[PDB]
């Protein structure tokens, strides 16, 4: 008889490990924006009258 | 359930019953009931408790 088999218990298992290390970041951001002109110009009349050409 | 004793997943390995029709795993079950209208927190410490 018998049967018993008892594992070890004391195992101190394995871990994944990863050693950091300082490195150097920058940062940045995406923004929406729209374009325009450097300067526009919307030509008004400065006097009244009919257009002739 | 010696090769699977690994790092990253806590793997489970079993078998079925031998009718798979009633239930899908050996021993006793239960639940445990809040009827009184506590919380969840004080339920799932009442859990880790049992």
């Amino acid at each position: 008889c018998g049967k018993s088999e008892a594992p070890p218990p004391a195992q101190t298992p394995e871990v994944g490990i990863v050693t950091l290390e300082a490195q150097t970041v920058t940062l940045n951001t995406e923004l929406p924006g729209r374009t325009n002109a450097f300067r526009i110009a919307e030509v008004r009349p400065q006097v009244n009258g009919i257009i002739l050409k | 359930m010696h090769f699977f004793s690994f790092k990253d997943a806590m793997v489970f390995a079993f078998a079925p019953p031998s009718v798979l029709e009633l239930g899908n795993a050996t021993g006793f079950d239960l639940f445990l009931q809040d009827q009184a209208g506590v919380g969840h927190e004080v339920l799932l410490q009442a859990r880790n408790k049992f």
